[PDB]
DNA sequence: TTTTTTTTTTTTTTTTTTTTTTTTT
DNA sequence: AAAAAAAAAAAAAAAAAAAAAAAAA
């Protein structure tokens, strides 16, 4: 839903303030949109 | 008020907690959940007339107990710290592959099981808060939460965490 | 006039008192203003007029003209405030020489002190000094009347004793009596002693201003015959007053150290935050544009992107209907209660903060014990007053306005059936201790819920896939049956309206156009207030073959029917969209809305294939206001997604 | 001089006419009776003299004392005649109410204190009568010596000792003393006139002789007293807490004439049928419904057999239906026009129990009866919506009482069987 | 002798724990 | 039939408001 949106925007945030960087590039939104992703898991069945 | 640390407690006794009382200056500089240091004497306190005493601290300064920094913005920061202590965050702000560096040093013990060091990295370090026009407050701070079979490493996760 | 050695002893002498008394008096009478020449004149006669007995000075203009004075102030402010006090009442005379059987007393208050603290900056330092600060109203007594020239009575000779000016350091002790000379006890004489009011308030730290570790500090004040009522509990104040220390405060007591407690005289309040005329000119000039119906409704939560369904729907429940009772014995509820089951992440609870925030007497609840207030009635002692009181459920205490439910379907047993006898009975009936009594709740109930399993399934009927029974739901007039379905379109327009508000709000940067929300409440209460729309023009032969066709319908099909309520709830829902218009008179127009309205959360109530069904049969009432694009985009919508889905199977 | 003020309220209870004297006959009938009180309309004192009202508006406290004082004189001036064993003249309590529309609790400041104040609410708690005295006498221990007649303050006002006739020599002989009822009030703002976002204020009531126990905690009350502090030998400095002196109370919410129409009414050929159409008329249909209805208000005949045992007289009905048929607005008409009526839910009500329950107060260990509907109604109707979703406990309840109309609760304290003589009217859906 | 501070007592309420009871698999 | 969660009992602690007695000067 769209509080995966909010958890995004917040990872990209966080993601942004390791580096210490000012302005939050496309990689940072990259990878906590891969995180997110892996966070994820399909609900496998026979 | 303060109580005995962890590391201090002999076996199988609950912690010992002694008033301490602070004057002019250092009136403030402990908080609730801080370890710190006390500097002082140990005095006597009365609680025909009966003499009944007890012990209490009286403390000339107050100290963290490991300091953070050797020497609240940025610069205020910045300049807490020593020529060296900002010698290595200015090398590791610059340091490609940080987010590894900080994931493995930070859990070396916890093999594999990588995105749960990177999902608790980015809770350390948190997003940003903040407000709305009409005063809602937006969520700054992302929390974790961790499911599995028992023997996964959750409890220690927890605890690198905490300590 | 720095000379001598003690501030407070310098003004203590005659000489120097007698000094600035005239300088303030001068200053009163000559200070004017860059351009409000004499701004103390219509001062002085306002608070006159009104009978304000004060005067708020402002710091900055009184340490310009008389900058002795205003270093003075801070240093010993009870002489100075006092020989201010004196020196505007003979200026007050002067000016009014009538007003002096008014309060033979005028009150200075001193505003714009330049250095403002925090409560925990608070030290020793500055014990008596005028002292500015901020916080939030933590509690606040009542008005006690606090003993002010008192004239205590002596028993043995029946002799009333002067006028013992009451000191808020110590309780006055009367000496012996001047006549029989004896030391009694002496009582009060409550009909010939004079009184002024006092109130006791606790100002805490504001949490935005607190650091990360640490908490809030809080400081007691007093109010004293003015500045009573001044605050409420939750009120963000700046405070400026005496940082008292000495009246009789020491804790001398046994197992105690020679501490002191502090309490501020508060000498001025600032709190940092409807009845007008000639906007009625404005809501009428706008009531006339022939389209306001959908500015209001596009005027509702404008954080809240889409949903437009939902705002017409709460737009309808703010103007609610009208209260009629035939006789005394057929109650019939005005209000247009609201139900929003939908899965989670639809900005459900923002809509009902939104209307906690938009409509006065307006209150926020939740099914989970996380609310202020509960639903249910009950008698305690308050915790923080202490006293004992007949705590209203939430219910109550919107007696006439707006009560927000949150996880309506969480709710307890008691809960349930205390919603349950305010939405049947609209009140509340109370046999707890030994209070038998029935308090009347007229509240219009704004609710929000999730289906059951967290996912609202249309296959299955709404009265079924939600934790509430049948009684509950057959007293909702509107039932918004949000669903979260895949839409790439409309998932790229919510994240865009998200982000850029987020972007918007960072801290650094810190088809028609919608009303400004303090003009939209404006109207709500004019219209809620003024205009009460009759019937009189209703089409009974429409409404009549409608209700016979959806009757034979819904009992054709194993559909939950259509009974009286609903045709109630049009009627209520036409009213209310007339009060939109102010029209007085319900007109064919409002008429259909309200039949579309109602139709179409009575279809949706529905099974999938019942609704279809519903949604054919009566296309043509559902589709009245809504004009060609909007019908040819939804079936254009449709046709892709089931493309859409063909293609990804 | 006051005995100027008190001849003048003389005058005004003995010469005020409406013709006929309302006051000098309500005293004469009211002493005959025995009830030794009058309710004074304030309007009337106004209109006669209305110096005496603004004095009595301005200084209550003495002026009050007068009237009494007059009202007593007049009394006796109208039935002094009496027989042997009663003709000590008797005080009277003079109640005085107005129509002044009352002035909210939030405006009782400081200034209005001693003044007369009318202020509404609604009493959350009532305490015991208890004795209060107005006439002491005290007894030196060492002479024996008595100083009878030591006139005593009302209100909440004590009285300190004679030190001098050894010093503080004298003690309280309880036999000798006049006393006279005695009451506290709690009472809250009314919820309506509580602002939004803000807390109840609160005030303490003091009644008297006959205002003692005219109220109920619950009851919607408009209260006319003066507005006064306690007088008990004398961070906050200086405050003395405040409280209300009751002087007059009305309490918000059959002639012969009505008999006789009662007696016509019934004499009409097709009463039951005038009664049938005049219950719910704005409900459609259900003429037999309706007539039933008619037969449950109205109910049989409670019959008690010379072995004692008990035929219960009042009808229950349960109507089964859909939801859509108006049978809520049924009961809430039923509740709303028997004489005695409660509406409830099955599972009894917003914080009001269906049943009676009885709980031990474990501090003043009293037997706390909390009223449910059923014994809250006795002698009316209890109209049930939802009827069928009551809880296992109640279910056995009211098996029990619908037949006995009893309720039969036994504690760890003690058993008793609460009377519940009420008609049941039960509505449910399939 | 006369005040004063304490002493109690007498109610009342509040909080933690335990036990008892109700609902679900 | 047995376990999990909830509700009520009950006991201990705190506030406190007021009346009486012992110690002090
Ligand atoms: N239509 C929308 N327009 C704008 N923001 C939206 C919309 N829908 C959701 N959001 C945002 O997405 C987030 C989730 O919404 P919200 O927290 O109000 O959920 P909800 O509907 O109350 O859910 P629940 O039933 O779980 O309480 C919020 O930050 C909200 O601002
Ligand atoms: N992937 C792993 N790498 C290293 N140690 C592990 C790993 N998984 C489990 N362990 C070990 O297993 C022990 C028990 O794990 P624990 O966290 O107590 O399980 P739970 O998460 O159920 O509490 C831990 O002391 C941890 O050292
Ligand atoms: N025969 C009728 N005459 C008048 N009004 C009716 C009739 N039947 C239903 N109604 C209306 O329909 C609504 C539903 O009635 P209600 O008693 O609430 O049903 P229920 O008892 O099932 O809750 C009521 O507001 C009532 O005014
Ligand atoms: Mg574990
Ligand atoms: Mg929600
Ligand atoms: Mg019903
Ligand atoms: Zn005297
Ligand atoms: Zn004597």
């Amino acid at each position: 839903t769209v509080r995966q949106l909010e958890s995004m925007i917040r990872l990209s945030e966080a993601m942004a303030r390791m580096h210490c960087c000012d302005e939050v590039q496309p990689k940072h939104v990259k990878e906590a949109f891969r995180l997110l992703n892996k966070s994820i898991i399909r609900v496998e069945t026979p | 008020r303060i109580q005995e640390t962890q590391a201090e407690l002999p076996r199988g006794s609950i912690p010992r907690s002694l008033e301490v009382i602070l004057r002019a200056e250092a009136v403030e500089s402990a908080q609730a959940g801080d370890k710190c240091d006390f500097t002082g004497t140990l005095i006597v306190v009365p609680d025909v007339r009966d003499l009944s005493y007890r012990l209490v601290f009286l403390a000339c300064c107050v100290a963290p107990t490991n300091p953070r920094f050797g020497g609240q913005t940025a610069e205020s920061i910045k300049n807490q710290m020593t020529v060296k202590e900002w010698e290595k965050v200015f090398e590791m702000s610059q340091d490609k592959n940080l987010y590894h560096n900080l994931c493995t040093s930070l859990f070396p013990t916890i093999h594999g099981n990588d995105e749960v060091k990177r999902g608790v990295l980015l809770m350390l370090f948190g997003g940003v808060p903040k407000t709305t026009g009409e005063g809602t407050s937006l969520r700054g701070d992302i929390n974790v939460c961790i499911v599995g079979d028992p023997s996964t490493a959750k409890s220690q996760f927890l605890k690198h965490v905490e300590e | 006039d720095l000379k001598g050695h003690s501030v407070r002893e310098w003004v203590s002498m005659a000489g120097p008192r007698l000094e600035i008394h005239h300088r303030f008096k001068n200053f009163l009478r000559t200070h004017v203003d860059s351009h409000g020449h004499n701004v103390f004149k219509e001062r002085i006669s306002d608070m006159c007029k009104e009978n304000r007995e004060s005067l708020v000075v402002n710091y900055e203009d009184l340490a310009a003209r008389e900058h002795v004075l205003a270093y003075f102030l801070p240093e010993a402010p009870a002489e100075l405030l006092q020989i201010f006090d004196e020196a505007a009442l003979e200026v007050v005379l002067a000016m009014y020489p009538k007003y002096d059987r008014i309060t033979n007393h005028i009150h200075v208050r001193i505003s714009h002190l330049p250095l403002v603290e925090e409560l925990r900056s608070l030290r020793q330092l500055h014990l008596n000094q005028l002292i500015r600060t901020s916080g939030v109203v933590t509690s606040c007594t009542g008005v006690l009347p606090q003993l002010s020239m008192v004239k205590y009575n002596c028993n043995k000779c029946n002799f009333v004793l002067g006028p013992f000016c009451q000191s808020q350091n110590q309780e006055v002790k009367p000496g012996s009596c001047p006549e029989c000379q004896s030391a009694g006890p002496f009582e009060v004489n409550m009909e010939e002693t004079i009184y002024q009011n006092y109130q006791r308030i606790r100002i805490q730290e504001s949490p935005g201003k607190v650091a990360a570790g640490r908490l809030p500090r809080s400081k007691d004040a007093i109010l004293l015959a003015d500045l009573v009522d001044s605050c409420k509990p939750g009120d963000e104040i700046e405070l400026t007053g005496i940082y008292h220390n000495n009246y009789d405060g020491s804790l001398n007591t046994a197992n105690g150290f020679p501490v002191f407690a502090t309490v501020i005289l508060a000498n001025h309040v600032a709190k940092k935050d409807e009845l007008t005329d000639e906007d009625v000119k404005m809501i009428t000039s706008l009531s006339k544009d022939q389209q306001i119906g959908e500015k209001i409704f596009a005027s509702i939560a404008p954080s809240i992107y889409g949903h437009e369904d939902i705002k017409r729907g709460l737009a309808l429940a703010l103007f609610g209907g009208e209260p009629k009772n035939p006789g005394g014995k057929h109650k019939v509820r005005g209000d247009i209660n609201v139900l929003l089951c939908g899965d989670p992440g639809t900005a459900k609870s923002q809509f009902l903060k939104y209307i906690e925030k938009v409509s006065s007497r307006a209150i926020f609840t939740t099914g989970q014990g996380a609310s202020a207030v509960g639903l249910t009635a009950y008698v305690q002692r308050h915790p923080v007053s202490r006293e004992w009181t007949l705590e209203a459920g939430a219910l109550v205490l919107a007696d006439r306005g707006v009560c927000l439910i949150d996880e309506f379907d969480k709710m307890n047993d008691q809960d349930r059936t205390s919603i349950h006898e305010a939405m049947e009975q609209q009140s509340i009936s109370i046999s707890k201790a030994g209070i038998v009594t029935s308090l009347q709740a007229r509240c219009t109930v704004i609710a929000a819920a999730n289906p059951i399993g967290g996912r609202y399934d249309p296959s299955l009927t709404f009265s079924e896939n939600v934790d509430l029974t049948e009684p509950i739901i057959s007293r909702f007039d509107i039932l918004c049956v949000v669903r979260d379905t895949v839409d790439p379109v409309q998932d790229e327009m919510l994240a865009r309206f998200v982000v850029g508000s987020h972007v918007r709000h960072h801290p650094s940067n810190k088809g028609v156009e919608p009303l400004p929300q303090e003009v939209l409440k404006k109207y709500i209460i004019y219209a809620k207030e003024r205009v009460h729309p009759k019937l009189n023009q209703m089409d009974q032969d429409k409404v009549a073959k409608m209700y016979s066709d959806l009757r034979k319908e819904s009992m054709a099909t194993g559909s939950i029917p259509i009974t009286v309520r609903h045709i109630e709830s049009m009627i209520r829902m036409a009213e209310a969209h007339a009060r939109i218009h102010l029209r007085d008179y319900v007109i064919e127009d409002d008429v259909n809305m309200a039949i579309r309205v109602m139709l179409e959360s009575f279809i949706d109530t529905q099974k999938f294939s019942v609704m279809r069904s519903m949604r054919k049969t009566f296309a043509r009432y559902l589709s009245f206001r809504r004009d060609n694009n909007e019908l040819l985009l939804f079936i254009l919508k449709q046709l892709v997604a089931e493309q859409v889905t063909y293609q990804r199977n | 001089r006051k005995s100027q003020l008190q001849r003048r309220f003389k005058e005004f209870l003995r010469q005020y006419r409406v013709f006929t004297f309302k006051y000098r006959d309500e005293l004469k009938r009211h002493y005959n009776l025995g009830e030794y009180w009058i309710e004074v309309e304030m309007e009337d004192l106004a209109s006669f003299d209305e110096d005496l009202a603004d004095y009595l508006y301005k200084q209550p406290a003495e002026h009050l004392q007068l009237l009494e004082e007059a009202a007593k004189e007049v009394a006796d001036e109208v039935t002094r005649p009496r027989p042997s064993g009663e003709e000590v003249l008797q005080d009277i309590q003079v109640m005085l109410k107005s129509d002044a529309s009352p002035s909210s609790i939030r405006s009782l400041k400081s200034d209005m204190m001693s003044h007369l104040v009318k202020i509404p609410g609604i009493i959350i708690a009532a305490s015991a009568v208890r004795a209060k005295a107005t006439r002491i006498s005290i007894q030196c221990r060492s002479c024996r010596n008595t100083l009878t007649n030591i006139a005593m303050r009302p209100g909440l006002e004590g009285y300190a000792l004679p030190r001098k006739c050894p010093l503080d020599p004298y003690f309280i002989m309880p036999d000798k003393c006049k006393c006279v009822d005695f009451q506290t009030l709690k009472l809250q703002e009314l919820p309506d006139a509580v602002p939004h976002g803000e807390m109840p204020r609160h005030m303490q009531l003091y009644c008297d002789r006959y205002l003692c126990d005219k109220v109920v905690p619950g009851n919607r009350v408009t209260i006319m007293g003066i507005y006064s502090i306690k007088k008990f030998g004398l961070v906050g400095v200086g405050i003395r807490s405040s409280y209300i002196r009751v002087l007059g109370i009305q309490v918000d919410t059959v002639s012969p004439q009505e008999e006789e129409e009662f007696r016509r009414l019934a004499a009409l050929p097709n009463v039951y049928e005038v009664i049938s159409k005049s219950i719910a008329p704005s409900i459609f249909g259900g003429t037999d419904m309706k007539k039933a209805i008619a037969c449950l208000l109205f109910g049989g005949s409670r019959k008690r057999l010379p072995d004692g045992l008990t035929r219960r007289g009042d009808i229950n009905l349960l109507m089964l239906g859909d939801p859509g048929t108006a049978k809520s607005q049924l009961l809430k008409f039923v509740e709303k026009c028997s004489p005695i009526g409660v509406y409830t839910s099955g599972k009894g009500s917003s914080a009001a129990g269906l049943t009676a329950s009885v709980m031990r107060d474990p501090s003043s260990r009293n037997f706390i009866m909390e009223g449910g509907a059923m014994v809250l109604a006795d002698g009316g109707v209890v109209c049930i919506d939802e009827f069928d979703k009551m809880r296992e406990d109640d279910r056995v309840a009211i098996h029990e009482a619908m037949e006995q109309q009893t309720i039969s609760i036994a504690k760890a304290g003690i058993t008793t069987t609460l009377n519940s003589r009420c008609s049941v009217l039960a509505a449910a859906n399939s």
